[PDB]
């Protein structure tokens, strides 16, 4: 689902592999590591700050 | 089949014949004895 993050001055470093797409391809699926958990990245998301 | 299958294959062709039936989807061929057993199961239970 598309995001809008507002008040991007206090950025949580959280989205560092977001953005950096430091995704993972394995088995059909996309994988991202958001902390220390595995969710399957949907093509269709997108995020604006 | 309700319960998950138990295959009795002396020979080895219904092992072959699961691999190509669900290749599609794609099947991975894993084993109790192995130590990547945890990780393995783990993925299907995520992801199908």
């Amino acid at each position: 689902n598309p995001l809008l993050v507002q008040d991007v001055e206090s950025y949580d470093p959280v989205l560092n592999p977001v953005l950096n797409r430091e995704v993972r391809r394995t088995g059909g699926r996309v994988l991202i590591t958001l902390g220390d958990q595995d969710i399957d990245l949907s093509p269709s998301f997108v995020i604006f700050l | 089949f309700n319960r998950y299958p138990l295959i009795i294959d002396p020979s080895g062709q219904a092992t072959e014949f699961i691999m190509n039936e669900y290749k599609d989807r794609k099947i991975t061929r894993t084993s109790f004895l192995d130590d990547a057993f945890r990780k393995n199961l783990e993925s299907a239970l995520r992801f199908g």
